[PDB]
């Protein structure tokens, strides 16, 4: 508070969000065209697919359960 | 414009690694000519960059 010098920078927050929200790795078509601008870089590299399905998997995770011969034995 | 800024980062991120600071000396791990940093190809410094920008990892120079 202004008003008060031991309020002010004392408990005193700034908080903003909203635009936060939006969120990159929500949209893969953008972060792709970002690889393939830079320079040296091709959607065809190994390397580019590679971190792309690690990412992928990191992101998601699957689901499938096997339905039998649950024990290897 | 906020896809435009996650752009920039991560070029800034990319050319760092590829460039650096120039100097010999480094005190950032994820910067070029740092001793502790290895030259990457075109690729590999594409993924560091991806990356560092996921952690949103600190650049050798000075924010403006
Ligand atoms: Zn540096």
């Amino acid at each position: 508070s202004a008003d008060i010098d031991a309020s002010s920078a004392m408990d005193t927050s700034e908080p903003a969000k909203e635009e936060d929200d939006y969120d990159v790795m929500q949209d893969p078509e953008f972060l792709q065209s970002v690889l393939e601008n830079l320079p040296g870089v091709d959607p065809n590299n190994e390397a580019i697919r590679n971190a792309m399905g690690s990412l992928a998997s990191q992101a998601t995770k699957d689901g499938k359960k096997d339905k039998k011969e649950e024990d290897k034995k | 414009m906020k896809r435009a800024a996650a752009k920039h980062l991560i070029e800034r991120y990319y050319h760092q690694l590829t460039e650096g600071c120039g100097n010999e000396a480094c005190t950032n791990e994820f910067c070029a000519s740092c001793p502790t940093f290895l030259r990457m190809d075109n690729n590999a410094a594409a993924i560091k960059a991806l990356e560092l920008y996921k952690i949103n990892a600190k650049l050798c120079d000075p924010h403006p």
